[PDB]
């Protein structure tokens, strides 16, 4: 699973 | 048909993975409302959502049975099927107990 998203 | 077993305000984001980069489902940045319907005939079960603008449909997926939902944060999780990942960037920590909840329920009675 792709680390979570930012600004 | 379908009844809706939860809502939950959320932006739904699904992974580019060419990019390595998050991108907004449907193409346009923003908070959803996102179902799960729950199609009793079959029981079955999809994560329907809607931009709270202009309705447009930004995700309408399959539940599959024994889907691995992955809680990276209180505030995103995401899960995957054969072709895409999908996240969803919820409004608050209740908006993602919810929708946690909901998923839950469906992936233990399917």
């Amino acid at each position: 699973x792709p680390p979570p998203p930012t600004e | 048909s379908e009844q809706s077993i939860c809502q939950a305000r959320a932006a739904v984001m699904v992974y580019d993975d060419a990019n390595k980069k998050w991108v907004p489902a449907g193409g346009s940045t923003g908070f959803s409302r996102v179902h799960i319907y729950h199609h009793t005939g079959n029981n079955t079960f999809r994560v329907v959502g809607r931009k709270i603008q202009d309705h447009q449909v930004v995700i309408n997926c399959a539940i599959p049975k024994g889907l691995k939902y992955n809680q990276a944060t209180q505030t995103f999780h995401q899960w995957r099927d054969a072709r895409q990942v999908y996240g969803l960037n919820f409004g608050s920590k209740e908006d993602a107990n919810v929708f946690a909840s909901a998923m839950m329920h469906a992936l233990e009675v399917l």
